DNA sequence: GCCTTGACCCTCCCCTAAGGGGAGGGTTTAGATTGTGTGCAGTCTGACGCGGCG
DNA sequence: CGCCGCGTCAGACTCGTAGGAATCTAAACCCTCCCCTTAGGGGAGGGTCAAGGC
């Protein structure tokens, strides 16, 4: 055994990855039929409930006239033109009308059977069907949790029996007819709940709407829904068993982008999700071999990854398209010429202005590391040669602080009201500069007298008097 | 038909349905919820005919939403020959 | 000079009709293909922790 | 359990200029969103210019 010999995680995967064979021409077939046939026992499963089956005629009456088209309904049918459709609607309606009425009870289990049967025969799209399998998980999963918030309640009392709190419990589905055999023990645990007996009314109440809304019973209610869950845990485990044997093809094809900025078993992971896609979309009525199929899928997956996450600084797909196709442009322009195309003319023999084409060979370029040897030493890296140019000078800083000082002192030398307009008007020592108006407001005073107030206060400062130490703040 | 098949049986740009899609002038028969593709049916056609037929005499496209919705509107014709004699004039 | 007043004036932002142009994002794609693929290294010397023999 | 060879880990000079590294790579569809096009119009917000009134 190889157990605890390597750390490469490649190695441990294709370790592995190795231990599922390949599947044959009929392996795939008969793998595809147990997804089929595990998509079609949920389906008949569902069936056992009616207003999914409503929903659906629904759909169709709005396909009659046009809100929606049937080829967005069912992708066809198995024993799409919108004629047949026609017929096996028809004939299905004239099974859901005629199971309504008949009600009882052995009776009540033909027509909901043949019926099952017949609507096995729709083969949906799959936003439709995944649609009504999570409607019918919803109902199913508020439904059993207020059955479960029946006995959250009853933790919440005391010590909880439920070995044989079930026992009648089963079947009554109407009042509490179950609920008062639990004091008939009388051992203390049955007291608690009890007196919270008027405060469980409404969950297995709010049951007096849904059982009117449902149709069947609690439990066959809960077992077409087991039924379900079999169903579709037949068609994921064979799912997961064609996923299984075909990671090979997912390596041969990733083997192929190794080095284009993702790592290998990168390459292998998002292969392997588009290969789940493969799988998830495969049909095996159309002849073909599942590789045909599955490889759009897995090259779709390695080369979106490829666009998405391979560069530090991510470049739309429409832009990595364009800078390949750039490259295979300059690729034969340089054998065809023996010497690099310059820009102008390689937007020449491509179709686009030459503008465009010298952003986007400026476009394409990847980041230098901080750690790179400059003087291919050891020593000094090019993070050491790399200047914060967000600092302000000492002398900057300095420059600052003596022109602060220098306009206090020049704003000291004037008229209180003038000096106040002078440091409102612009930012001076407030967090905020004002308008005319505010400052106006302030002294409930008019625009233009703060205008009038600002611009004497700015002449008296033009003055070479108030103005020399100002005026060494300033250049050529 | 998707609205690259009806540009080009209309022989029009993309972006001209998008724009008579987006004012209201010719909705398409079915937009798919999801994708939010366009999808055109035979009756759009009929339709965009009458629409470049308003708009090779000059119509803005308003009088074209105004002729097509609300019917008796013989003042609005009225006004585009006064308008475009004017303009002849002129 | 202090204070209003009515008339002007500025930039900046958004709007016009009928789409054009482009960026940036989704989706599928059905002959058949089913296990990567590189190096590189002329260090020595302590020192620590451990399978394996006794 | 005690000891011996083996696997592993951690250390090993500062001035000038040069100075990096260099391969490999979809396409056809559709969508929304944003900006752009005349020749200026309209408005908000904020300033400015002469009149005077005390
Ligand atoms: C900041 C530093 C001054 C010291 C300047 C002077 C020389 C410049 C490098 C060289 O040009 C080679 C190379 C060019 C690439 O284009 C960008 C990376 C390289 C390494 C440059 C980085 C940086 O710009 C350097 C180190």
């Amino acid at each position: 055994s190889e157990i605890g010999r390597t750390t490469d995680p490649v190695r441990m995967y294709m370790r592995e990855m190795g231990t599922v064979e390949l599947l044959t021409r009929e392996g795939e077939i008969d793998i595809a039929k147990r997804i089929e046939d595990g998509i079609n026992q949920v389906q008949c499963s569902v069936a056992e409930y009616p207003e999914a089956i409503t929903y659906l005629l629904e759909q169709y009456d709005r396909v009659e006239a046009e809100e929606a088209r049937l080829s967005d309904l069912i992708t066809g049918f198995v024993d799409i033109d919108p004629e047949l459709a026609r017929e096996k609607f028809a004939e299905l309606r004239a099974q859901y009308v005629v199971t309504r009425d008949t009600i009882k009870h052995a009776t009540a289990q033909e027509e909901i059977l043949k019926l099952s049967e017949v609507f096995k025969q729709f083969r949906l799209v799959p936003k439709q069907f995944d649609y009504l399998v999570n409607s019918m998980r919803v109902m199913m999963d508020r439904v059993r949790t207020q059955e479960r918030l029946i006995m959250k309640l009853c933790v919440e009392q005391c010590k909880m029996p439920k070995k044989n709190f079930i026992t009648l419990f089963t079947g009554n589905e109407t009042s509490d007819t179950w609920f008062n055999a639990a004091i008939a023990m009388n051992k203390p645990w049955s007291e608690k709940l009890h007196d919270v007996s008027e405060e469980v009314h409404r969950a297995l109440q709010k049951l007096q709407q849904i059982e009117e809304e449902t149709g069947l019973t609690i439990e066959q209610v809960k077992d077409i829904n087991r039924r379900m869950s079999i169903g579709e845990a037949k068609a994921r485990r064979a799912k997961k068993e064609m996923v299984e044997a075909n990671l090979r093809l997912v390596i041969s094809i990733a083997k192929k982008y190794t080095n284009r900025g993702l790592q290998f078993l990168d390459l292998i992971q998002e292969g392997n999700i588009g290969l789940m896609k493969a799988v998830d979309k495969f049909e095996y009525r159309r002849g073909y071999k599942f590789s045909t199929y599955a490889t759009w899928w897995i090259r779709q997956a390695i080369t979106r990854s490829i666009a998405d996450q391979a560069r530090t600084i991510r470049i739309p797909v429409h832009m990595i398209e364009t800078i390949n196709k750039l490259n295979r442009i300059s690729r034969q322009m340089l054998q065809e010429m023996g010497r690099e195309p310059t820009p102008e003319e390689l937007a020449e023999r491509m179709l686009m202005p030459e503008d465009k084409i010298r952003k986007v060979l400026k476009i394409a370029k990847e980041p230098i590391s901080m750690e790179t040897p400059i003087g291919d030493d050891e020593d000094s890296h090019l993070g050491d040669f790399i200047e914060d140019t967000t600092l302000e000078l000492p002398l900057d800083s300095a420059t600052t602080e003596s022109l602060r000082a220098a306009t206090h002192d020049v704003l000291a030398g004037l008229t209180a009201r003038e000096a106040k307009v002078l440091r409102m008007r612009f930012g001076i020592d407030m967090n905020t500069d004002y308008t005319l108006e505010e400052v106006g407001k302030q002294f409930d005073v008019t625009r233009e007298r703060i205008r009038q107030i600002e611009a004497k206060a700015l002449r008296k400062l033009r003055h070479p008097s108030r103005s020399e130490v100002l005026r060494s703040f300033l250049d050529d | 038909s998707q609205i690259g098949l009806f540009s080009k049986i209309c022989r029009v740009t993309i972006k001209t349905l998008h724009y008579y899609n987006k004012i209201g002038l010719l909705v398409p028969a079915y937009i798919n919820p999801d994708n939010g593709y366009r999808f055109y049916t035979s009756d759009q056609l009929m339709k965009f005919h009458q629409i470049a037929s308003l708009r090779q005499l000059g119509f803005t496209i308003t009088e074209i939403v105004t002729l097509t919705q609300d019917e008796n509107s013989c003042h609005i014709i009225e006004r585009r020959r006064l308008e475009i004699q004017k303009q002849i004039r002129d």
